[PDB]
């Protein structure tokens, strides 16, 4: 599987490692 | 003496069980539960 003007990419709550534990 | 803390959230406790080629677990008692669910 594959900016500057007020744009903000918020992160997710469940990270990847926490997901694999599920 | 209460304050705010930050931590990495837990995903539930470990509940590992033994194993064998001949092990089995059977219930002997039970309980009747009642749950609630709201849907608009």
């Amino acid at each position: 599987v594959t900016k500057f003007n007020g744009l903000t990419v918020l992160p997710p709550l469940l990270t990847d490692e926490m997901i694999a534990q599920y | 003496s209460q304050s705010i803390i930050a931590y990495t959230m837990s995903l539930g406790a470990e509940n590992s069980v033994a194993y064998s080629n001949n092990s089995i677990a059977i219930p002997t008692n039970f309980t009747i539960s009642v749950t609630t669910e709201i849907l608009p």
